[PDB]
RNA sequence: UAGCGGCGAGCGAACGGGGAGCAGCCCAGAGCCUGAAUCAGUGUGUGUGUUAGUGGAAGCGUCUGGAAAGGCGCGCGAUACAGGGUGACAGCCCCGUACACAAAAAUGCACAUGCUGUGAGCUCGAUGAGUAGGGCGGGACACGUGGUAUCCUGUCUGAAUAUGGGGGGACCAUCCUCCAAGGCUAAAUACUCCUGACUGACCGAUAGUGAACCAGUACCGUGAGGGAAAGGCGAAAAGAACCCCGGCGAGGGGAGUGAAAAAGAACCUGAAACCGUGUACGUACAAGCAGUGGGAGCACGCUUAGGCGUGUGACUGCGUACCUUUUGUAUAAUGGGUCAGCGACUUAUAUUCUGUAGCAAGGUUAACCGAAUAGGGGAGCCGAAGGGAAACCGAGUCUUAACU
């Protein structure tokens, strides 16, 4: 066979230059009045993905 | 011979009975088990 | 004298055997350990699996869209178009050098390094560093 | 680079590049075991579980016979049981890039000239294709196991070598590592030393 | 290539077995207890190549210790004694002088009273 | 990959590119015109193949040996040294192999040809209706009804018919392309009950078929069904005349054959467990993982007594098996009566890292063609450029009205 790619996980990593994976942030699709501005605006760029989790995200991601 | 034997070893390979042990072997394991309930 | 034939050093590593003695390191469990889903025949969790919590790929939002036409775009550094044959480029005399691919419709050509011929670029679509890099070097972008 | 002529003792102008560079016995030696496996007729297979004669009926019950549990016949553990790992037919290829290929060739033929084992005849033929004939033009040249390589495949030359078992005959196309490092001399005409330069640039 | 097995394990358990000659029962014929007495044999014979120089050593102290007290000195006087007499004399010896050699072993206790007075 | 997906687990295209192979036609329909190509069915002739076959090279001496093909010495064949047998290992002893030939008869294939059937070609006309589409239900499409195109239809309906209709992924318009509701069609392709030849870094009798042997047998089961074990004397039976013990036995001892009968049919080799006979030593006042360290004596061999070696081992210090599982086992926790044979990290294809080899801003081909492990084949893949959700920009880019 030819490796699967974890398909859910492909609309939601995208890879960057040196190889580290970019994630949008978590906790920015509703319940949103409560938030303060400043959350909210520091959860809208995109982020990179930790040390921790860049094992998970490769094994899911063999092909990107 | 051998036939016989392969054949009478193959005996109480696919049995039921609870009360005796093996199929075949008498004991008293019935009230040995509900007398430790 | 193939028996002195001879591989290089350190080409051929050995290979784990597992399961074989006490002194062969790998005896009795193999390298994997006591008991528990890991240690079994086909045992292992799947991939994005961390014990029952929400995995990575499934607590982050998606994002996005897919383009369509960046599958078509094309992107041509300054290395190539001394490949071309001939002193002029459009889609067609990149295709025919092997260089952009046929489903391609759209290409640019991006400052990646030294042009040196006088070239005519044709219908393509130039950077600015780039454009005052085939211009230096002799040169011509008409579109 | 000259190479020598036996009999006309002329000097054939050759490429330094192709017939006299170094050895690289790791090249060389990855090029020989890829030939080797590529020659192997992978032709095999032992019965797994699931393929030996047999059927699925668990041979006694799980439970109280005091037998050791077991479930086939067919078991790789049991007599008469079913590979565990069976083999299947394979593949045993192994991919030579073309310029490893080459350059091991080129390697190869450096150290035939470097070690006296590469004679250059202009034009080796025999009368009639008779291996009499040839087992006394080869006895006169001092040469028992032997490699001709020759530009135009002669035909009576290829029925006079068929019986002599030191003895092969290939056009210059079809060379192989493993024949010019089997046999203990190579003669090529040089006609086939100008296909080989040609063949190996 | 399927390999059998039967002339190399032969080699093995016979190889165990010869290294287990003239054990009781068993521990002589049957590989299976052979191989853990040959072991055990193994560890044995370690622990006893430090123990032979524990009880080697006991045994000349009380030769030295006899030897000595017949020559009405104890051993612990006997030896600070040819310490401060500056002998250097191990007891291997003292104890081999005190078995073969008693006019010698009796002038090496006047060393000793000689220089612990 | 795009997508589909309790957007989970998973499922997964097409466009387009490279190859293998390549072939188009007929009816719905009349007239002109006929046998005009076309195939099909048969006869005959030729060629080739199958079903029996024929010829097929070239050696002797001597030594070991039961026996020579082996050793040594000297010759010959080879378009033939593929293989098998022959009293040990044979190019030249035998069968064969290379090579060259062979069919009265029956046949397969391919041309040619006779007859029958069949219809070419021209002009004009027609150009597939309960159908396309629709509503409801379901299914197939990678596509789970979703914004879902398309195909199929169980049910209810229902057109236009070349100034027409289908598709181009909801849908409309413009443009492009094609002609459904009739049918036939070789090659590339898939497979091996069966036959022949050849090959194997496949197995060699617990393996390989379940089955090397009168094996789907014996045997088991009412039945469907399940399903064994079991090869090897010798070169040749020359397979033991005859005599003795013995029950006109079994078994044996001689004799004889044989190179060898502890090669005797219970037959090559002949291990281990297990059981004996004989010899040396120890052992009947001594407690326990049975050894180990020390160690007297005795018995055999030596040995210019050199005071060693082998066997035994009184007595003595120390010493509670192995596995496994465990915080922790002599554990009175698990497993194993013993031996012998088999018995468990493999294989394929992708992806990542390390080593190593080639080439290097380039590396490499896949299918396939094939003088065929060569060489062609660069379709493609990976890299040399990123940023952004994307258009787009590009050594920058995104954010933002703009960024210290």
């Amino acid at each position: 066979p030819k490796i699967k790619t974890v398909r859910g996980a492909a609309k939601r990593f995208k890879k960057t230059g040196k190889g580290g994976f970019k994630h949008k942030h978590a906790n920015l699709r509703h319940i949103l009045t409560k938030k303060a501005t400043k959350r909210k605006r520091h959860l809208r760029p995109k982020a990179m993905v930790s040390k921790g989790d860049l094992g998970l995200v490769i094994a899911c991601l063999p092909y990107a | 011979m051998d036939i016989n034997w392969r054949h009478n070893q193959s005996t109480f390979y696919h049995f039921t009975s609870d009360h005796r042990i093996s199929g075949w072997k008498e004991t008293n394991a019935m009230y040995v088990a509900l007398n430790s309930q | 004298r193939l028996n002195t034939l001879s591989p290089a050093e350190g080409s051929k590593k050995a290979g784990k055997r597992l399961g074989r003695g006490i002194g062969s390191g790998l005896g009795k469990t193999g390298g994997r350990g006591h008991k528990g889903q890991k240690s079994r025949s086909g045992g292992g969790v799947r991939r994005g699996f961390e014990g029952g919590q929400m995995p990575l790929y499934r607590r982050l939002p998606k994002f996005g869209f897919t383009s369509r036409k960046a599958a078509i775009t094309a992107e041509i550094r300054l290395s190539d178009l001394a490949k071309v044959e001939g002193g002029v480029v459009d889609l067609n005399t990149l295709k025919a050098a092997n260089i952009i691919g046929i489903q391609i419709e759209f290409a640019k050509v991006i400052l990646a390094g030294e042009v040196t011929t006088p070239v005519t670029v044709r219908g393509l679509r130039v950077t600015k560093g780039a454009r005052a890099a085939i211009e230096a070097a002799g040169g011509k972008i008409e579109e | 680079m000259e190479l020598v002529l036996k009999d006309a003792q002329s000097a054939l102008t050759v490429s330094e590049t192709t017939f006299g560079r170094d050895f690289n016995e790791a090249l060389v030696h990855q090029v020989v075991v890829a030939y080797a496996a590529g020659a192997r007729q992978g032709t095999r297979a032992q019965k797994t579980r699931a393929e030996v004669t047999g059927s699925g009926k668990k041979p006694w019950r799980q439970k109280g016979t005091g037998r050791a549990r077991s479930g086939s016949i067919k078991s790789p553990i049991w007599r008469s049981g079913g590979v565990t790992f069976a083999a299947r037919p394979q593949d045993h290829s192994q991919k030579v890039n073309k310029k490893m290929y080459r350059g091991a060739l080129k390697s190869i033929l450096s150290e035939l000239v470097r070690q006296d084992r590469l004679i250059v005849v202009e034009k080796f033929s025999v009368e009639a294709p008779k291996t009499k004939l040839l087992a006394q033009k080869l006895k006169d040249m001092a040469l028992e196991d032997v490699l001709i390589i020759t530009g135009e495949l002669d035909e009576n030359l290829f029925l006079a070598a068929r019986n002599l078992h030191k003895v092969d005959v290939r056009d210059a196309t079809g060379i192989d590592p493993v024949s010019l490092i089997a046999f203990d001399k190579v003669v090529m005409t040089a006609d086939a030393v100008k296909q080989v330069e040609e063949m190996l640039a | 290539a399927r390999v059998k097995r039967g002339v190399i394990a032969r080699a093995r358990h016979k190889k165990i077995l010869k290294q287990a000659k003239g054990y009781y029962g068993a521990r002589s014929r049957v590989y299976r207890v052979a191989f853990q007495a040959v072991i055990k044999a193994g560890q044995y014979a370690y622990r006893d190549r430090r123990q032979r120089k524990r009880q080697f050593r006991q045994l000349w102290i009380a030769r030295i210790n006899a030897a000595a007290r017949q020559n009405g000195i104890s051993y612990s006087k006997f030896i600070n004694g040819l310490k401060k007499a500056s002998v250097e004399i191990d007891r291997k010896i003292l104890a081999d002088i005190a078995v073969f050699d008693k006019v010698a072993f009796t002038a090496l206790v006047e060393k000793a009273k000689a220089a612990l007075a």
